[PDB]
């Protein structure tokens, strides 16, 4: 009586629907603090 | 919160003379540091 147990399965199955099927997710988060901006995205041209 | 290292090593009471300690190693660890300590072995 009103005992459950919270984790339930999603149980994926390639018969489900578009919606039913599993989705992975990649979350990026960016943080900026008081250190010398030590990750960045730089092209350089030939020299003449 | 830059941690800079100058380095020189000469094959040998100090000698006298003059030595230039050019640059080795530039880290941006970012930490405070106010004591230290040496490591030996034996
Ligand atoms: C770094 O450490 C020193 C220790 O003498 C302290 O006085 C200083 O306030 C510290 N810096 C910061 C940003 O807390």
């Amino acid at each position: 009586f009103n005992c459950y147990f919270p984790l339930r399965s999603y149980s994926f199955r390639p018969t489900y629907g578009v919606g039913h099927q599993p989705y992975r997710v990649v979350v990026l988060s960016f943080e900026l603090l008081h250190a010398p901006a030590t990750v960045c995205g730089k092209k350089s041209t030939n020299l003449v | 919160g830059y941690f800079k290292i100058y380095s020189k090593h000469t094959p040998i009471d100090l000698p006298q003379g003059f030595s230039a300690l050019e640059p080795l190693v530039d880290l941006p660890i970012g930490i405070n540091i106010t004591r230290f300590q040496t490591l030996l072995a034996l």
